[PDB]
RNA sequence: UGGAGGUAAAGCUACUGAAUGUAUGAUGGCGCCGGCGUACUGAAUACAAUUAAACUCUGAAUGCCAUUUAUUUUA
RNA sequence: CGGUCGCCUCCUAAAAGGUAACGGAGGCGUACAAAGGUACCUUCAGUACGGUUGGAAAUCGUAUGUAGAGUGUAAUGGUGU
RNA sequence: UUUGGUGCCCAUGUCGCUGUGGAAACACCUGGUUCCAUUUCGAACCCAGCAGUUAAGCACAGUGGAGCCGAAUGUAGCUGCAGUGAGAAUAGGAAAGCACCAAGC
């Protein structure tokens, strides 16, 4: 998959976020972005998912960048086991998506191409696709 | 006495001969340092005593050893152990000792093809490195065990390695 | 790059400042300068960045040995009765004619 | 539990004076330092006394 | 049914010596009194404060407790005993 | 403070470097055949 | 009103750490002949934007203690 | 029972601080007769240059950066004569 | 006030450069010539003087450049749902300023 080389710290809380979106309201270098209408935990399957239909339906003289990379980590408990000691288990490596980032920013192909690429990766995503312009 | 020579006549001249917008920016010299780095002292080449001894016969100060830059492995050394000897050279023994360095010293430098080395720092100073510890009178081949020279250093207060390169070329040193 | 007169300055506004919080009710502060031909004294009092009486070649008694150059400050001090003051031993060493200087004070007045 | 504290007693009257702070590591022998007594009233080279 | 749980980490909040603003400004402070309290010397006693074996902050004489910054950057703080009458 | 060293004089047998300096306290009059115009280079 | 926070928040080339094209691109993959740029490892900055309770260059309101006019009650 | 029984470093814990948790981050059961005091002196580590071994670091002489060195600790901040 | 002492606010004022005044004072310099000191000695430290100097030490104008600070609105925060108002960005700023003593006055 898509994994980071390391977390700041192995079993960070579920923390509450109120407020509103911090650091990328758009894309870095690319012309468009898959951005979210919100902002949550996500793990690096869907990223894979998305970015490789995307790349799919694409063509190939465009360039490809992921902006919020995985950086911290998820804690996640199994389950039919009874509620105590404690938070879960350290798992598969988090997103944190805010309310306007961008996880997929995508240039030089056409256009129209773009926004088919992310409404299909919004179909393997677990989040309502946005289409964003370019920014930087 | 080379002193009173050098900065009557020869100061004055390079003063007049590059001049500035006084006489004082004349290239100046602080001190200087001879020095003896033996660090195998600690892993038993003769503890200590040949840096200190030889130093301190070509010595004008009171042989004071400095402590290291740093801790390393590859010869055992922390939170001190001096290593080598170290020497500040003032007042008279400046001159003292530059008299031999460029009377008698000079001739018997092995590699003496002109001494421009471009051991200046850009920083106003002039690094002479010799690896011939037996480079004056002053000292017998029989101190220590590896080759083994000094890494002696002139020092300008105004940092200009130019003024050091014209200290050099006056005192009957080749270039 | 140093010229062996900042390296004096700096070492003496360090002690003139540590002696000045020693005695939490300060006096007025006795600064003084070896120059190279005389020895300057100054009242700098630290409560308005002002000073109260100087001696030197120019200001009382002609160039210093001559343990009058810190007397007259010293005279100069208890005609303002300030005495006890917070002295500051000197970037320059405490040794030479300021050695009587210094004392100078204490045998004119200045109790410290 | 266990003490790094030292008890030391006036070499004059053999009396309990001083309960302080000892390097037991360093200085593992018995600590001789000339503090105040007050069965005297001065200050003398008091010595451990337990 | 319950045999046995998951254990707990050593991960509960440490609580130290109460400390904080325990003087404010406006009011007048007595000697003895503690006026701050900190672990480590990172606030600055200014004048007539006294630093005791604790890193504890208490005014050696009296007058009013007083916080200020100054410094390259306003970031230093000092708090001061400045000499307000008794 | 480093033990005295007194007056030394020189005397050289290729070119009669004569001259005069306080240095170390085990010679008085260095004389060598190699000091001053001895060396190849030493010219200049 | 005073004090300071460091919560929220922008930002993290302002740091702690992951992160990306772009800049030198050393340096090692890879060959080359002490010589050489590298299919790639590729430092950190210039530049580019990031992620975050245990990150804070900054950075509030609120809150907090003091402050003075002040009101309740015989507590 | 798992785990626990004394104490401290960060935060969730909502800005003085605090802040609950079967909440996630580390440990301690001490260390200096100097690491106390007085006084005087005294600094960055690093990095760089050029240099006897000495190589990247020792080594000298500097420049350099001005706190990322150090300061007893676990972590925190703090500390520029 | 020219110029010597340095407090005091900070990165605007931190740095860099163009330079300027030094005539007395000042700094280097003359030397280790004693007092004094070097964790090592004339490098300080001490002496007792300035042949010299504006370069540096000192001070004085500019260099808005590196760099600082970063305005208003809005923006999150905030939390009667708008203000409240960050940050951050821009404008612009600042090349220091705040004084005494002392001689050149």
């Amino acid at each position: 998959m898509l994994q980071p080389k390391r977390t700041k710290y192995r079993k960070p809380h579920n923390v509450s976020y109120e407020g509103k979106a911090k650091g990328n309201s758009y894309v870095a270098f690319g012309e468009y972005g898959l951005v979210a209408t919100k902002g949550n935990w996500i793990d690096a399957r869907a990223i894979e998912s998305a970015r490789i239909a995307i790349s799919k339906c694409l063509g190939k003289t465009g360039k490809m960048w992921i902006r919020i990379f995985p950086h911290m980590s998820k804690t996640k408990k199994p389950l039919e086991v009874r509620m105590g000691s404690g938070k879960g288990n350290p798992e598969f490596w988090v997103a944190v998506v805010k309310q306007g980032t961008v996880m997929f920013e995508v240039a030089n192909i056409p256009e129209s191409q773009m926004i088919k690429a992310l409404t299909r990766a919004g179909h393997k995503l677990p989040v309502t696709w946005k289409i964003l312009k370019r920014e930087e | 006495n080379l002193k009173a020579h050098y900065q009557k006549t020869i100061a004055k001249e390079l003063q007049k001969s590059f001049a500035f917008s006084s006489i004082m920016q004349v290239p100046r010299l602080e001190k200087i340092v001879i020095n003896m780095g033996v660090g195998d002292a600690i892993r038993d080449s003769k503890f200590l005593e040949s840096a200190l001894n030889e130093l301190h016969l070509i010595s004008g100060q009171k042989p004071v050893a400095t402590k290291a830059k740093n801790a390393i492995s590859t010869y055992k050394l922390r939170a001190g152990q001096l290593i080598g000897c170290k020497v500040t050279l003032r007042g008279e023994r400046m001159w003292a000792f530059l008299e031999k360095l460029i009377y008698v010293a000079l001739p018997r430098v092995r590699d003496f093809r002109g001494l421009s080395l471009k051991s200046f720092d850009g920083r106003g100073n002039y690094t002479i490195g010799i690896k011939e510890q037996i480079i004056f009178p002053e000292i017998v081949y029989d101190d220590i065990k590896r080759i083994r020279g000094f890494d002696v250093t002139l020092v300008t207060s105004t940092n200009k390695d130019s003024e050091a390169l014209a200290l050099l070329r006056a005192l009957n040193l080749p270039l | 790059m140093k010229t062996r007169t900042e390296q004096r300055r700096l070492r003496h506004k360090r002690i003139v400042k540590k002696i000045r919080a020693t005695n939490h009710d300060n006096r007025v502060v006795l600064m003084v300068i070896k120059s190279l031909n005389h020895i300057s004294v100054q009242a700098w009092d630290f409560s308005q960045n002002i000073v109260l009486a100087s001696s030197s070649s120019l200001a009382l008694k002609l160039k210093n040995n001559a343990k009058l150059v810190g007397q007259d400050i010293a005279d100069k001090l208890v005609k303002l009765k300030l005495t006890n003051v917070v002295f500051d031993t000197g970037g320059s060493k405490y040794h030479g004619r300021i050695a009587a200087l210094a004392e100078a004070a204490r045998e004119r007045g200045l109790n410290f | 539990a266990v003490k790094r504290s030292t008890r030391l007693g006036c070499n004059d009257c053999r009396e309990i004076n001083y309960l302080t702070f000892k390097n037991v590591k360093k200085n593992p022998e018995k600590l001789a330092l000339n503090k105040f007594c007050s069965r005297c009233r001065k200050v003398v080279v008091h010595k451990e006394v337990k | 049914s319950k045999k046995g749980v998951g254990s707990t980490k050593n991960g509960r909040d440490s609580h130290a010596k109460r400390l904080g603003a325990k003087k404010a400004d406006g009011q007048m402070i007595r000697t003895g009194q503690i006026i701050y309290r900190q672990r480590g010397t990172r606030v600055y006693p200014g004048v007539n404060v006294g630093l005791g074996s604790d890193d504890t902050l208490f005014a050696l004489s009296d007058g009013l407790v007083k916080y200020q910054k100054f410094g390259p950057k306003q970031g230093k703080t000092r708090v001061s005993v400045v000499k307000h009458k008794l | 403070f480093h033990f005295p060293s007194q007056s030394v004089s020189f005397k050289c047998a290729s070119c009669s470097n004569s001259f005069t300096i306080e240095s170390t306290l085990k010679q008085k009059e260095i004389t060598i055949d190699i000091c001053g115009k001895c060396h190849p280079f030493y010219i200049g």
